[PDB]
């Protein structure tokens, strides 16, 4: 069940294939095969080594042109060390953001990217959610992408204190920074910082509004 | 990596 090309995948391309590390790296697809239900993508990366890769594996090497995606739209993005990392669109260009795509990576890690740093991935499931490991950012992305536009968020300005979950424990916190759907969150007792979705239940306001 | 992901812990 040997492939040369499979729609607009072929042999021969640049591909970006994801690795045991959960990162993606540059390489070469050098073959497909239809193997029990679907197909195997074979990639020889640039750097070091091969992999057998669904086809939610792969990504295209090139940016998407703006208007592709959506969302809810399977993407490999720019995680700023800076790794290659698989998330979903959370939000598309518009001036609220300064034009730039709001990335839900498969760990739960949130930022914004420019459309020189996403690559969509190949082979997307349907549900775009079904191949993210971590069951609670599945279950998050689902809930999300759901019900999207519909996105309760609370209004936080700079120098506001709140309280913000972390590992269990709901710690005092202070808005340093708001930018578009996004919060810096400074956490006071350890001095450390996180961007932070502005409709997140991890944010106290938003947490006590459900 | 350091995030605490979308929601609440669980």
């Amino acid at each position: 069940g040997e492939l040369s090309k499979d729609g607009d995948l072929i042999v021969s391309m640049r591909i970006l294939g994801k690795k045991r590390t959960k990162t993606w790296h540059k390489g070469t697809l050098i073959a497909i095969q239809t193997v029990g239900p679907g197909k195997k993508y074979k990639v020889k990366f640039d750097n070091k080594g091969k992999s057998l890769l669904s086809g939610n594996h792969i990504a295209y090497d090139y940016h998407p042109p703006a208007d592709k995606l959506y969302v809810g739209s399977r993407v490999v993005a720019k995680y700023k060390q800076v790794w290659l990392y698989a998330g979903i669109v959370a939000e598309t260009p518009n001036v609220k953001n300064k034009l730039r795509f709001l990335i839900f990576f498969d760990d739960g890690y949130a930022s914004y990217v420019t459309q020189s740093e996403l690559y969509p991935i190949c082979r997307p499931l349907k549900k775009t959610w079904e191949d993210i490991e971590d069951i609670s950012c599945r279950d998050f992305i689902e809930e999300y992408v759901t019900a999207y536009p519909n996105r309760p968020m609370v209004l936080l300005k700079s120098g506001q204190l709140i309280k913000t979950e972390a590992e269990g424990t709901w710690w005092k916190s202070r808005v340093e920074e708001v930018d578009g759907s996004l919060v810096r969150i400074l956490f006071l007792d350890d001095k450390r910082c996180e961007w932070i979705y502005r409709g997140s239940t991890r944010l106290e306001p938003m947490f006590s509004m459900k | 990596k350091s995030t605490g992901g979308k929601a609440p812990r669980k």
